[PDB]
């Protein structure tokens, strides 16, 4: 998206592997707040909004 | 109503303990009041603070 018209994608009712994300050296930046990326795989969430 | 001098000793210990126990719910500037949340959300280098 254009940044004032920013996109939001709802994620719900599914399983994921965040190591597929944090291992991906293509990301020129990767940071986390209130959670550690290496600890994401033990969690579950209400929904997620990307 | 005559037994106030004894009842007060039970009441003051309950007021102290049900404050000491309830302070486990306080955040103190951390990410959660419950310790297992931090340990299950953060790696130890972030968790130690």
């Amino acid at each position: 998206a254009s940044v004032y018209a920013w996109n939001r994608k709802r994620i719900s009712n599914c399983v994921a592997d965040y190591s597929v994300l944090y291992n991906s050296a293509s990301f020129s930046t990767f940071k986390c707040y209130g959670v550690s990326p290496t600890k994401l795989n033990d969690l579950c969430f209400t929904n997620v909004y990307a | 109503s005559a037994l106030g001098k004894l009842q007060d000793v039970v009441n003051q210990n309950a007021q102290a303990l049900n404050t000491l126990v309830k302070q486990l719910s306080s955040n103190f500037g951390a990410i959660s009041s419950v310790l297992n949340d931090i340990l299950s959300r953060l790696d130890k280098v972030e968790a130690e603070v």
